[PDB]
RNA sequence: UAUGCCAGCUGGUGGAUUGCUCGGCUCAGGCGCUGAUGAAGGACGUGCCAAGCUGCGAUAAGCUGUGGGGAGCCGCACGGAGGCGAAGAACCACAGAUUUCCGAAUGAGAAUCUCUAACAAUUGCUUCGCGCAAUGAGGAACCCCGAGAACUGAAACAUCUCAGUAUCGGGAGGAACAGAAAACGCAACGUGAUGUCGUUAGUAACCGCGAGUGAACGCGAUACAGCCCAAACCGAAGCCCUCACGGGCAAUGUGGUGUCAGGGCUACCUCUCAUCAGCCGACCGUCUUCACGAAGUCUCUUGGAAUAGAGCGUGAUACAGGGUGACAACCCCGUACUGAAGACCAGUACGCUGUGCGGUAGUGCCAGAGUAGCGGGGGUUGGAUAUCCCUCGCGAAUAACGCAGGCAUCGACUGCGAAGGCUAAACACAACCUGAGACCGAUAGUGAACAAGUAGUGUGAACGAACGCUGCAAAGUACCCUCAGAAGGGAGGCGAAAUAGAGCAUGAAAUCAGUUGGCGAUCGAGCGACAGGGCAUACAAGGUCCCUUGACGAAUGA
RNA sequence: UGUAUGGCAAGUCUAACCGGAGUAUCCGGGGAGGCACAGGGAAACCGACAUGGCCGCAGGGCUUGCCCGAGGGCCGCCGU
């Protein structure tokens, strides 16, 4: 549909595996040559560089992904509570960069590999 | 108002020749122009031809139409003529635009208001 | 007259006749007439609910309370016109009619027109494009149906010097007002038309603001978009001749 | 700027006193109420008048005048050139869904013509005939009698 | 100066306004039955903690299989504890398991429980045994068959009209109904089943001949399709149940033949590719879903944040739409192109098997009765003598006869065979799926953007609201003081901003507190307009104004 | 039923619908049918001035008052 209201409407309630493509980010430049795609499924073990936010050039390790929210958790990436407690600040795949994988995954690493599909 | 940018130039012109050459005729015909589309003239043939002579230009201050029957060699001039309009006429005589009849005769001369 | 065909390249390739059509007088109001109908048939039959207000069973209490004849149920006023959550007077209704005629001579005529006003550079530069030449429409050859890339248009349309008018039409505009809520948050210039003779230009109809159409059906809108005559255009050498019948 | 479009702001709309544009009261009834009584004038008087032929016994003649066929003389060269011959049947427009073709004479006629036709005015023989013509009836035309 | 008036300022109150849209409204395409194999609906349950909603059913937010999917997950709903998932969970598609009680509700009774084997009730078949079956109830409207108002209009009113409308009873389907001429009647040397659309036409016709009411034949289109009995002549050659055995039906006729291109019978010519029964069984198209899918996240400046400005660069069969800390073809989802699946079209079309089309001559063998038709009384219709129907009475012929062609009878002419039956497609609606919009934008639009048919009212039928917005990120305010205090307050911390601090964007008016200017306790009331004085006035967006004198100098005029 | 504007003109317009396509727009096709092209008469039935006279506005002409004079006005005559 080109109508906002749906198109809104099907982002905010795409079920669970739908909701992978929310997640994703752009891969790196050699990365993109390895695998012959422009992006990928953030996972938790992936290594990430914030490209947008107050925390724009920063490197780190991606702590969580939350597919309900359709956020992550990027270690360091924090904010500091009034208690003193430093808690994540959730990001936005789009404002983010992936610069190196985590293939422990036969089947991610197979989806990444094969020419006809994509991960 | 108009809305025919066309029939706004020929009433301009034709104003403009009333003005500055002699004719009187530019000047009448544009004042019927001006006026309602339903009081401008629809003219067939066939009165052409019983009130028209030779060389004295037909000046119909509207449309000219295709019934009946034209032998006359008169030069029509009108605002338009039908398709029939001008071929009949051209067969036996000359149809002409009023745009054309203003810059030839600019002084209205030796010319018959036709209605 | 003549119209000068360009090969691929940019260059001159011989020249054809231009069409008796290209010589009607320019009538632009006309051709805003054909475009105010294609406009409206277009145009979605929409009214609030027929029963709208209506379902409830709220009265008038009459004389004797020291109120207004309003019907009222529970304590609230209802169904009238003037109550908060009443019926609308007088709504959209779909019943209506919104489509407009126009006679096929008159329409021909807009269209003939229209086409006409394509081959005059200082209507087509008033109308808004951008473009440095002379001769217009732009006359190009067949063979330009074949082309399959959109970057190879641009290149050829940048050596004919026509493709400032794209650059022009390169221009989003965010529109002001709740078209926005309803999908239509953005607008843009309209640049070239390109009139090709067996299929539209797949290569061409992404360019910013273009609109690609074939000789045998290329209308009012697309010689004349929102009823301003002489629009920056391109036929193909079978289409300008296939135009001069219509 | 049209009427309507002025009406914003004086309350009557036109009307005159805002006592006017009510119910049907305003009207004088609905419809053709009255038409006998406070609205008799400019209405046909009441009553019953004349009576009609079934529609299936009813005959419809499809016509033309001498001087519509005598003016296009010339512009029918698709039709017979005599010392002119043409039958009518073929020049009336819808003339087929009628029960046949009659040559009605109103106008002049200026040439020497030979018409063919079902039926014929006595006007339509005499300016025909009278200008070196003939009028040929068809069979169909052999009703006369 | 008290009480107080006018205007403003700071802060409230209030929630208008502006911006925003998870909801509506409307149009369009597709698709369309469910139920005794117990539906739809309802009740009550079901979670670690569980009130609402959603889901589910004692296997209770779930169990199994296959496929997809993928590193996450444990609904709405961001908690605490804990758990699940590479033994591939979540999540999605198809299929299956489970599936309490009431409910058509069916063993009997009952306000969702109870009492002692149940198709209750009505039917068909029948081993005459509930053994095998059927019906019931639901569904947004649409459809078909029945019952059938009144306000109203007629400027009153009765016929007429509103209207065969509202409403009521009964019933089917995915569509219904209709339908292969006892037709039409542009009267013909003509048309050729039926719906429907455009037109014919506000024509004909009706009517206190008032107001009003109102077709059809035909024509142009859409879609096209044509058949089966009864009987003649045959006469058990037949059908149903059962694996079989065997049983049931059937001479009150199962089955063959046959159906106006009449047929049968007798005698003949030739032939079939009609029809009917049955087998096989789609392409394409359409709707929906899915796979794949190009190109910048480069420099400087501003900013809390670049999608901004300037500069440089790229894709495009893709510059639709959305998301992302501000305006994004190139950051993410998508979009073009190409491809796949399901559903519908459709068990249809094409193909095939079987059967056999047809013609001549003779033959008064057959061809639907309370019928055709007449009369009495009503309803209905445009139907007028000439609509269709109901009711009461009467009542025919037999194809060599009969009916129709808008009054009756007789004759001619033309058409056509009633009183048996079936029939695809084209059309209605909108539950359901999807799409769309010069529609509305939270007092609007649905009653319902929120707990919405919710809260709440009524014995009941029924009636029925209001409530949208913190922030880029919860960073949702640690510590300290005060206090009866998890309140509130002070100080403090976060953030671009807390006058963004929780019904937390913006924050109008009415109006309230404090306060500034003007007036003010000897004085008069449409609250002002126009003149002219006092007092008051940061900048900006206005820059003029005063007096001497002089020039000009209308009417008037010492 | 008027009016203003616009198209075409003794004609004019398509309706349902069909094909195309960029697929509700739009291009092409469709003239069925409507209105106009003759009227009068209940009906049967019959069936008309493409101009014969005079006046004359605007306009044109001439040797400057005299001519030609569309439209208009008054009559004739024509159909029923
Ligand atoms: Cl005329
Ligand atoms: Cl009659
Ligand atoms: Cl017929
Ligand atoms: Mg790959
Ligand atoms: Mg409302
Ligand atoms: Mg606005
Ligand atoms: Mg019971
Ligand atoms: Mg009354
Ligand atoms: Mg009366
Ligand atoms: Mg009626
Ligand atoms: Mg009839
Ligand atoms: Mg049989
Ligand atoms: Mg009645
Ligand atoms: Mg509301
Ligand atoms: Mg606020
Ligand atoms: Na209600
Ligand atoms: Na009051
Ligand atoms: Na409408
Ligand atoms: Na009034
Ligand atoms: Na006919
Ligand atoms: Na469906
Ligand atoms: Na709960
Ligand atoms: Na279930
Ligand atoms: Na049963
Ligand atoms: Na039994
Ligand atoms: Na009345
Ligand atoms: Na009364
Ligand atoms: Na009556
Ligand atoms: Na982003
Ligand atoms: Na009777
Ligand atoms: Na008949
Ligand atoms: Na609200
Ligand atoms: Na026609
Ligand atoms: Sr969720
Ligand atoms: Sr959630
Ligand atoms: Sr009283
Ligand atoms: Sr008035
Ligand atoms: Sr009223
Ligand atoms: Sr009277
Ligand atoms: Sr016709
Ligand atoms: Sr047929
Ligand atoms: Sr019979
Ligand atoms: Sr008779
Ligand atoms: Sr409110
Ligand atoms: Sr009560
Ligand atoms: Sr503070
Ligand atoms: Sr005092
Ligand atoms: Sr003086
Ligand atoms: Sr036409
Ligand atoms: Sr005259």
């Amino acid at each position: 549909s080109k109508q906002p209201d749906k198109q809104r409407k099907s982002q905010r309630r795409a079920p669970l595996h739908e909701r992978h493509k929310q997640v994703r980010a752009t891969l790196s430049a050699d990365l993109r040559e390895e695998y012959g795609q422009r992006n990928v499924r953030v996972n938790a073990g992936d290594t990430v560089e914030v490209l947008r936010g107050d925390f724009a050039g920063e490197e780190g390790e991606v702590i969580n992904v939350d597919l309900d929210k359709a956020v992550i958790h990027v270690e360091d990436v924090t904010l500091e509570k009034t208690d003193g407690e430093e808690v994540p600040r959730p990001l936005d795949t789009s404002n983010v960069r992936v610069t190196d994988l985590d293939l422990e995954d036969e089947k991610r690493e197979a989806r990444l590999e094969s020419e006809d599909d994509s991960a | 108002s108009k809305t025919n940018p066309r029939l706004s130039s020929l009433i301009a012109d034709l104003k403009s020749a009333a003005r500055s050459s002699g004719g009187a005729v530019w000047g009448d015909v544009a004042e019927r122009l001006e006026k309602p589309r339903r009081t401008h003239a629809e003219v067939n043939l066939g009165r052409i031809e019983r009130y028209a002579q030779e060389d004295e230009t037909v000046v119909v201050p509207g449309k000219v139409l295709g019934s009946g029957v034209l032998q006359k060699d008169v030069t029509v001039a009108a605002v338009d003529f039908s398709g029939t309009a001008e071929t009949k006429i051209d067969q036996v005589g000359e149809a002409v635009s009023l745009e054309q009849a203003i810059e030839n005769n600019p002084e209205g001369s030796h010319v018959r208001v036709i209605r | 007259m003549q119209a000068t065909i360009y090969d691929l390249d940019g260059n001159t390739d011989g020249e054809v006749d231009l069409p008796d059509v290209f010589e009607t007088p320019v009538r632009s109001d006309l051709i805003g007439k054909a475009v105010r109908a294609a406009q409206a048939n277009r145009k979605q039959d929409y009214g609030s609910d027929e029963y709208a207000g209506l379902r409830t069973p709220a009265e008038s209490f009459g004389s004797g309370r020291g109120q207004a004849h309003v019907p009222k149920q529970d304590g609230r006023a209802r169904r009238v016109p003037q109550a908060v959550k009443g019926r609308s007077a007088h709504p959209p209704k779909t019943e209506k009619d919104r489509s407009l005629d126009l006679n096929d001579k008159e329409r021909q005529l807009a269209v003939r027109s229209a086409l006409a006003a394509t081959a005059d550079a200082d209507l087509v530069a008033d109308r808004g494009h951008e473009f440095d030449r002379d001769e217009v429409p732009v006359v190009v050859s067949d063979d330009f149906e074949d082309l399959v890339k959109t970057q190879e248009v641009v290149s050829l349309l940048e050596a004919l010097d026509v493709h400032a008018d794209i650059d022009r039409a390169d221009e989003t505009k965010i529109k002001a007002g709740q078209g926005s809520a309803r999908g239509r948050k953005y607008r843009r210039p309209a640049s070239i038309l390109f009139v090709t003779s067996d299929e539209p230009s797949t290569a061409a109809r992404n360019l910013a603001g273009a609109d690609v159409a074939t000789a045998s059906e290329v209308n009012t809108e697309d010689l004349a978009p929102g009823g301003a005559p002489g629009r920056l255009t391109v036929f193909t050498e079978s289409a300008l001749a296939e135009v001069a019948e219509r | 700027t049209s009427k309507k479009k002025r009406q914003r702001g004086s309350r009557t709309h036109g009307g005159g006193s805002h006592k006017n544009r009510r119910g049907a009261g305003h009207r004088g009834g609905r419809g053709d109420a009255g038409r006998d009584k406070h609205e008799f004038h400019n209405h046909e008087p009441l009553g019953k008048s004349g009576f009609k032929r079934p529609q299936k016994v009813q005959e419809e003649a499809a016509t033309i005048d001498v001087r519509e066929i005598d003016e296009n003389v010339t512009l029918l060269a698709a039709d017979d050139v005599a010392e002119f011959r043409v039958d009518v049947r073929d020049v009336v427009e819808e003339a087929d869904d009628a029960d046949y073709v009659k040559v009605l004479g109103a106008g002049q006629v200026r040439h020497e013509l030979t018409l063919i036709a079902d039926d014929f005015s006595e006007g339509a023989r005499e300016k025909v005939e009278g200008a070196g013509g003939s009028v040929e009836l068809t069979d169909l035309g052999e009703e006369r009698q």
